C-alpha cells in the first residue's frame, strides 16, 4: 500500500493499583487511552455461513 | 438374546401387534383372539426412555477455545495445539462408539427379559393346569373361554376352579 516501512503493535495490561509508564526518544506510535477488559462468554469464530434471523 | 425368548423358543414377532410391545394370542372354543401386555411393554419403553434421557440430555457449553485451523507452519506451539485437539476427538470417538455398542447390547437383552418375564408369570398363573409347549405357547388342560383367558391376562386366574378338570386332562 505504497510504504516499505512498517509498524509493529505491542500490548500492556494495567491492573488497579498499577501505573502505566511510557519512555520514548522516538519512533513510538503512542496509545490514545485504553479499551476495557471484560471477563465472559465471548469469543471469535473464522466461518464464510451467511449470518441469519 | 441373553435368555433365549426373543428370536429364541419364541419363533418370531407379530407385525399384526400394534398396540403393544408383548402381547397373548389364544385360540379357544370361542374363536382366536389377540390382545397386548401394558404393563411389560410399558417396562420396557420406560427403561428404554431412562437411557434415552440418559444419552440425550444436555449438551456441554463451551465458548472461548484454542484454535484448532492454522494458515501458516508455526512448529512447536501449534504442533502442540493439533496435538491436544486430536488427543481429545480421538477419546470422545471412543466413548461413544463404546456407548452405543454397550447401550444397544443391554436394550436387546432387556427386551428379551421382559419377554421371558412375562412367560414365566404366566406359567406360574396357571399351576398345573397347563403345559408348555415349548414354542412360546401354553396348552390349556380344561375349558377355557374368552372371559377365562381375559382372567389370565389381567392376573385374576384362579387355578383352583379348573384344576380337577384339568388335572383330569393332563393324565
Ligand atoms: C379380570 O377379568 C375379569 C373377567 O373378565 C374381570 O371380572 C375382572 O374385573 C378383571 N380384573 C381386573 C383387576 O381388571
Amino acid at each position: 500500500r505504497g510504504l516499505s516501512s512498517r509498524i509493529s503493535i505491542y500490548w500492556t495490561i494495567v491492573k488497579p493499583g498499577d501505573i502505566l509508564v511510557i519512555n520514548s526518544n522516538g519512533n513510538l506510535i503512542a496509545p490514545r487511552g485504553y479499551f476495557k477488559m471484560r471477563t465472559g462468554k465471548s469469543s471469535i469464530m473464522r466461518s464464510d455461513a451467511p449470518i441469519g434471523t | 438374546g441373553i435368555f433365549g425368548a426373543i428370536a429364541g423358543f419364541i419363533e418370531n414377532g407379530w407385525e399384526g401387534m400394534i398396540d403393544g410391545w408383548y402381547g397373548f394370542r389364544h385360540q379357544n372354543s370361542e374363536g382366536t383372539g389377540q390382545a397386548a401386555d401394558l404393563k411389560s411393554t410399558q417396562a420396557a419403553i420406560d427403561q428404554i426412555n431412562g437411557k434415552l434421557n440418559r444419552v440425550i440430555e444436555k449438551t456441554n457449553e463451551k465458548f472461548h477455545q484454542i484454535e484448532k485451523e492454522f494458515s501458516e507452519v508455526e512448529g512447536r506451539i501449534q504442533d502442540l495445539e493439533k496435538y491436544v485437539e486430536d488427543t481429545k476427538i480421538d477419546l470422545w470417538s471412543y466413548n461413544a462408539e463404546l456407548l452405543v455398542a454397550l447401550e444397544n447390547q443391554h436394550t436387546i437383552d432387556l427386551t428379551d427379559s421382559e419377554m421371558n418375564k412375562l412367560f414365566e408369570k404366566t406359567r406360574r398363573q396357571l399351576r398345573e393346569n397347563a403345559e408348555d409347549m415349548g414354542n412360546g405357547c401354553f396348552k390349556i388342560y380344561h375349558k377355557c373361554d374368552n372371559a377365562c383367558i381375559g382372567s389370565i391376562r389381567n392376573g385374576t386366574y384362579d387355578h383352583d376352579v379348573y384344576r380337577d378338570e384339568a388335572l383330569n386332562n393332563r393324565f
